[PDB]
């Protein structure tokens, strides 16, 4: 199920979230309101490949959902995420109705 | 995850792998019917794989689910990948037991400096 690449264990990562301001200059033109930044601006740990839709759990809460970057752990390239907080009342409507 | 560790096993317990034949995206359940992902890991047909730690092995704890519904957000944007996020629901309802567990939704957003932790079985 790995298959080339992929490990076969889960791997973990602590990371924080890093200010708009930051995210922003990182990434001119292409951050929205719906995507938030975690990670490190030095690189070296970062989200990749193989880990899109998965979790960034802050403080017991599920607060971004792994979806983009340029590379992976590049410098001044943190991850980009899906901003859970903008999303709670599609995610709660959406489950009631389907 | 690049520089990450190798989580304790199950020490996720909401951490889903998605199949399509093999791992291609990851997933995080937030009730027993439903997991929530991103938009650009769609595909027509997925299985659910929760309880995992090795995706290669069977180790005994693992629930396997065929996708009923898989919702997009209706504003992702595939250029840019604007609402970037994707509800799964499963076949039957995920067996919740220790190793196979709800993460909660998030009561405001988080401040910049909080300390997060981050899964999965992408590139390291
Ligand atoms: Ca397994």
């Amino acid at each position: 199920s790995s298959g080339s690449s992929y490990p076969s264990l889960l791997q973990c990562l602590k990371a924080p979230v890093l200010s708009d301001s930051s995210c922003k200059s990182s990434y001119p033109g292409q951050i929205t309101g719906n995507m938030i930044c975690v990670g490190f601006l030095e690189g070296g740990k970062d989200s990749c490949q193989g880990d899109s839709g998965g979790p960034v759990v802050c403080n017991g809460q599920l607060q971004g959902i792994v979806s983009w970057g340029y590379g992976c752990a590049q410098k001044n390239k943190p991850g980009v995420y899906t901003k859970v907080c903008n999303y709670v009342n599609w995610i709660q409507q959406t489950i009631a109705a389907n | 995850i690049v520089g990450g560790y190798t989580c304790a096993a199950n020490s996720i317990p909401y951490q889903v792998s998605l199949n399509s034949g093999s791992h291609f995206c990851g997933g995080s359940l937030i009730n027993s019917q439903w997991v929530v992902s991103a938009a650009h890991c769609y595909k027509s047909r997925i299985q659910v794989r929760l309880g995992e730690h090795n995706i290669d092995v069977l180790e005994g704890n693992e629930q396997f689910i065929n996708a009923a519904k898989i919702i997009t957000h209706p504003n992702f944007n595939g250029n840019t990948l604007d609402n970037d996020i994707m509800l799964i629901k499963l076949s039957s309802p995920a067996t919740l037991n220790s190793r196979v567990a709800t993460v909660s939704l998030p009561r405001s957003c988080a401040a910049a400096g909080t300390e997060c932790l981050i899964s999965g079985w992408g590139n390291t």
